[PDB]
DNA sequence: AAGTCTAACCTATAGGATACTTACAGGGACACGGCGAAT
């Protein structure tokens, strides 16, 4: 029953509710936003560039320039908030796309909406980066983007431990063979294995997994660990120094 | 289709045997499944004679069909640009196709980048899957000692 | 102990603030403060930070990427459109 | 259904009485809209749910 | 042996273009809120 009223009443009020869930609540911040259509995309983009370009054009000839008439100034002025809008928009358009994608990587690491912001992040340099000379599908050519983004965050702020990015690199590397090498052979890979995989000396894949350990937190039950952590030579120093005396 | 005991050429696995066909009366018509087994870990298939065409059910190339490899193979001069991506998603789908020559073609280049500089770690896994997969059906046309074939096909590839 | 002095510096917020070092030593003319930012002395020297350009900016990676000419075109194109929307 | 299958408990005639609910389709708006606060109710929906 | 003098290595940044759009006890006590008489 649509215009039923008592039945969107219903949804009205229940749109109106407390609820402390911030997954739940985010999913319903993109939820009031809908998707987009490619053409229109490339409109938008359109927009964007000639806003950007109007800007530029400003501050250009903001030093040394020329009196601009108040109907130039006012619809450059426009085109410019329109540019900015119309890249709101986008994005609004595209957090659904961008979460969809984010939720592949959840349950390790890094809290969900966590990922989500990052990959947020990265869909904005994607739409700073984004050609649409060829006018190709945006989502396509954003995955990449948000990807790198999501995976250098994770690689950023994976261990408490601080480890380079090639080093990050190396490890699900190493993680995905091992895997994959179990999974075919059924055997435990000696590392001597990996180490001719990737060509390198029988000293690689140690470090490599000694970086891989996870930090145990102190706090731990069976009681904390933390409380189970660890006078001669103190006072044998002070001797020591009397005696030279 | 084929008899009892057939070399077949299922894509993308390659080189299978087959040993009979048994008709499951499933669906109330016996489904002539022609029972089929491979090498990896010698899985079976049952393959409908009635589509038996349409899954790539197939026999190996002639030696027609070798020389033309040979051929495509001896051929150089196949360009590609800086990038990666390309190559990649060209040569998964190539192999993906189950054929012979462009197989051939995308082994021969990615051995020739491979000498050169060496690309990367995947890439040479494929490379090796690709070449054991043509090894396995050089073997299968020619009955020719599969340590042999690698072998050759190794001297001519280096020409 | 060894001969010991304080070198000088100012945090952007006037607050006057101060570091310790040895005589022996080079005042230098930069340091980040307890605060939390980079100081400079109110002595002399003035080592001119010269900063460098920023990283990136949204203009140039559309620069690299497209023209002065059909930038132009769009621009001309969203304001004759507006000129209709608003006089026709 | 519910009369008919049952003439003689009082508890639940007073129950059907004061139930102040009426049809099946108002029933499953009232469940989804109580078990899933904030999603626009349909019978669908509520049904398969 | 630090002071140069020489020669690598390592990593923050960045960059590639089919398609893909809503996760996953119990107890006492007080404060926030139903039910009724009065103006």
């Amino acid at each position: 029953e649509d215009e039923s009223e008592a039945l969107r009443q219903a949804r009205k009020d229940a749109e109106l509710t407390a609820s402390a869930d911030s997954v739940r609540a985010y999913l319903k911040q993109i939820g009031k936003v809908a998707l987009l259509n490619a053409e229109e995309e490339v409109e938008l983009a359109k927009r964007i560039e000639a806003g950007l370009y109007a800007t530029q054009l400003m501050t250009e000839l903001s030093e040394r320039g020329e009196k601009l008439p108040a109907a130039q100034r006012r619809d450059m002025m426009w085109i410019c908030r329109d540019g900015d809008r119309a890249k709101n928009h986008l994005l609004e358009a595209n957090l659904r796309l961008v979460v969809s994608l984010a939720k592949r990587y959840t349950g390790r690491g890094m809290a969900f909406l966590d990922l989500i912001q990052e990959g947020n992040l990265g869909l904005i340099r994607a739409v700073e980066k984004f050609d649409y000379t060829k006018g190709y599908k945006f989502s396509t050519y954003a995955t990449w983007w948000i990807r790198q983004a999501i995976t250098r965050a994770m690689a950023d702020q994976a261990r408490t431990i601080r480890i380079p990015v090639h080093m990050v690199e190396v490890i699900n590397k190493l993680g995905r063979i091992q895997r994959e090498l179990l999974q075919d052979l059924g055997r435990e890979p000696t590392p001597e294995e990996l180490a001719k995989e990737m060509d390198i000396t029988p000293e690689k894949v140690l470090e490599i997994q000694q970086y891989a350990r996870e930090p145990i937190s102190l706090d731990q039950t069976i009681s904390q660990l933390g409380d189970f952590i660890e006078a001669v030579d103190a006072v044998s120093f002070t001797l020591l120094q009397d005696q030279l005396q | 289709i084929f008899k009892v005991g057939d070399t077949v050429v299922y894509p993308h696995h390659g080189a299978a045997l087959v040993e009979a066909i048994e008709t499951r009366t499933i669906k109330g018509e016996q489904k002539e499944y022609l029972v089929l087994k491979v090498a990896q870990g010698d899985l079976t298939v049952r393959v409908p004679a009635e589509n038996a065409e349409y899954v790539g059910v197939r026999d190996v190339v002639g030696q027609e069909g070798l020389d033309k490899v040979f051929q495509v193979l001896r051929a150089p001069h196949t360009e590609e640009p800086t990038n990666w991506s390309r190559r990649y998603k060209a040569n998964l789908e190539k192999l993906a196709s189950g054929d012979v020559n462009k197989v051939a073609e995308v082994v021969r280049d990615l051995w020739r980048r491979d000498q050169e500089r060496g690309l990367s770690a995947g890439e040479k896994r494929m490379l090796a899957k690709a070449r054991q997969i043509l090894v396995g059906e050089l073997a299968l046309a020619e009955s020719t000692d599969d340590a042999k074939a690698e072998t050759i096909l190794d001297e001519v590839l280096a020409a | 102990l060894a001969p010991r002095q304080i070198a000088r510096y100012r945090t952007d917020n006037g607050e006057e603030f101060e570091v310790p070092f040895a005589d022996d030593a080079e005042i230098p003319g930069t340091w980040l403060c307890r605060n939390g930012m980079e100081g400079t002395l109110i002595e002399g020297d003035l080592p001119e930070p010269k900063k460098v350009k920023p990283p990136r900016t949204h203009w140039d990676m559309l620069l690299e990427r497209r023209s002065i000419e059909e930038l132009e075109e769009l621009l001309k194109e969203r304001l004759e459109l507006i000129r209709s929307r608003r006089r026709g | 259904q519910i009369v008919e299958r049952f003439g003689f408990s009082e508890i639940m005639r007073s129950t059907l009485e004061k139930d102040n609910t009426v049809g099946t389709d108002e029933a499953l708006l009232d469940i989804y809209r109580k078990l899933r606060p904030g999603e626009p109710p349909t019978k669908e929906s509520a049904q398969t749910l």
